[PDB]
């Protein structure tokens, strides 16, 4: 990965006002509902039904929060993203057994999460930054399945 | 395949942001040359291939034209989009992997624009939807 | 959506090379595992997920048996495999995008045993095909 | 991409085997109908809208020998292959207008020719590496489009 300074900047700029606990639980319990796939590894977290109750779950809700601060690492290490998440890239894989495509899921879920919170600020520039950083990330959280 | 639920969420979210069409597909196709830059291939016999710009604007014009065409021909988008599908099959050779790409920056339109009514539930219905659009885009191809 | 052209054509390809289902699918589901790792996620719960394993033989023998149905259900795949769907959905939660690879396999393994009779016709018509089947596979999902 | 000695040797062992002016045509033929929005970059070729009048068409199996061929200088620069496709995708992008996708979609079209040529011979294993060094050169050709 290159990166440009403008990207850098937007990338700090979004996390640095990100509201994690807005944020995180909102794009967890869309992915659950638009790709209700993923709840695959959701079955110890209570009631997932229907969507009233997986964006009333608290449980999916931590979890969101803890996948968004997930993200922080990659941010406060912008040129050594793919070393940075091996360690989580291996456990996703042999422990977690979660299917990588997910992650690209999850990714759009938050990109458009972010979009509804940021509104016009959002802008096309903003997104491809955005994107590509969680693309990055995404590649990384891969990387280790053998 | 679309349920009476998803079609009635698309119709009702339509019914809400139909009004803003223009501006939506101004902004989706914006999103799509900036973000998704390997697009822009297929409007080169344009000059104005940057966001916002002339062609751009008046040709999301067009294109949420055909989703609110789409809307009113949802019970079967086959029949419902067979001219639009032949057009991008012979005249325009646009692959189906790129409408994949504009549905996500109608999303994305979307959800900045009408946060409220953008709903998990209004998403997932939608995206069925436009996945829907993508097949009966394709229907002509091949 | 598939024309009487492309439902003669699976039909006719199917008629050859049918007899071979249970060897095409061990050979299918090995690559899917060796090519596309990320896949095994879905087998963790079996000791020898290699290809020509006891476990993916006997798998690819049920998948493919799979294929067949779908081959004689070809003109209404959103019923004849909804049972399937309804256990990949709600039993085994795969992504669909899995569909995708699992179908390039199976294309793959057709051409290596079958060259005369995978002709560039029977090739395109068969591709719609399993993509109709992926789409029919989805149906429960959301 | 860090290559193991086998996947070297795989690829190896199938370009010097490799019948360009069987295969080229027929992998560029079974794109053009299989994909046929790939006939975008072939008008004055002659009529292309058959299977047969597509396979039978010289200058469509000519330019299949050609693209075959645009993969040596991979098989020779395979710890190099982004800085050697860079002219290429280059060109592909501002000459030639060509969605980068089509890359994508031909190399799987090679795949499966190479696999039906090839038979027994063309392992799970041998597909891998055989995908994965199309994989990389089709990264590289979509690298430079801005
Ligand atoms: C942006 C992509 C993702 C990131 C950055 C991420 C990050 C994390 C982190 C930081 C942990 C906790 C580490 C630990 O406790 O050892 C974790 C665990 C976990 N992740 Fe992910 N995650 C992502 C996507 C996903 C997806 C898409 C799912 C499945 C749909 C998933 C399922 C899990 C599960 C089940 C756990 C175990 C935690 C527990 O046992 O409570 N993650 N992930
Ligand atoms: C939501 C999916 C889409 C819809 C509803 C749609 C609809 C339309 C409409 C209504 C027109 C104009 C019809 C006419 O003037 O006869 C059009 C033309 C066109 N579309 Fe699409 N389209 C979609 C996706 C795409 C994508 C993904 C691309 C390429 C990346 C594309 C490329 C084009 C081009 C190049 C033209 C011609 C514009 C011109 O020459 O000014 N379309 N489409
Ligand atoms: C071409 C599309 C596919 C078809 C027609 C198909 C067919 C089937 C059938 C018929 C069964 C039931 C076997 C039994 O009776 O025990 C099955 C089970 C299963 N399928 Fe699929 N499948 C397809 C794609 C996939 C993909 C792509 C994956 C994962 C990557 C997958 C994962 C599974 C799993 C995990 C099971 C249960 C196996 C077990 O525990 O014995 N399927 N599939
Ligand atoms: C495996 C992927 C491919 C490789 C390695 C490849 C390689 C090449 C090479 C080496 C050239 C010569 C450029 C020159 O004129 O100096 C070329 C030209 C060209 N290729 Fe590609 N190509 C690939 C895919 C494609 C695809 C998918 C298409 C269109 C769908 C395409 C269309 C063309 C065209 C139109 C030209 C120029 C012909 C002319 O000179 O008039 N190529 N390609």
């Amino acid at each position: 990965v290159e990166w440009t300074d403008k990207e850098r900047s937007i990338i700090s700029d979004i996390f640095s006002h990100m509201d994690y606990d807005d944020i995180g639980p909102k794009a967890l319990s869309r992915c659950l509902i638009v790709y209700p796939w993923t709840q695959r590894h959701f079955s110890g977290f209570g009631n997932l039904y229907n969507a009233e109750a997986i964006i009333g779950n608290a449980n999916v809700a931590a979890h969101g929060i803890k996948v968004l601060h997930g993200l922080d690492r990659g941010v406060k290490n912008m040129d050594n993203i793919a070393a940075t998440y091996a360690d989580l890239s291996t456990l996703h894989s042999e422990k977690l057994h979660v299917d990588p495509d997910n992650f690209k899921l999850l990714s759009d879920c938050i990109t458009i999460v972010l979009a509804a919170k940021m509104g016009h600020a959002f802008t096309a520039e903003t997104q491809g930054a955005f994107q590509k950083f969680l693309a990055v990330v995404v590649s990384a959280l891969g990387k280790q399945y053998h | 395949s679309l349920s009476d639920k998803d079609k009635a969420a698309v119709r009702a979210l339509w019914s809400k942001i139909g009004k803003s069409a223009d501006a939506i597909g101004n902004d989706a196709l914006s999103r799509m040359i900036v973000v998704y830059p390997q697009t822009k291939t297929y409007f080169s016999h344009w000059p104005d291939v940057t966001p916002g710009s002339p062609h751009i604007k008046a040709h999301g014009k067009k294109v949420m034209g055909g989703i609110a065409l789409a809307v009113s021909k949802i019970d079967d988008l086959k029949t419902g989009l067979m001219e639009l599908s032949e057009q991008h099959a012979y005249k325009l050779r646009v692959d189906p992997a790129n409408f994949k790409i504009l549905n996500h920056c109608i999303l994305v339109v979307i959800s900045t624009m009408f946060p409220k009514e953008f709903t998990p539930e209004a998403h997932v219905s939608l995206d069925k939807f436009l996945s829907g659009v993508a097949l009966a885009l394709a229907e002509r191809y091949r």
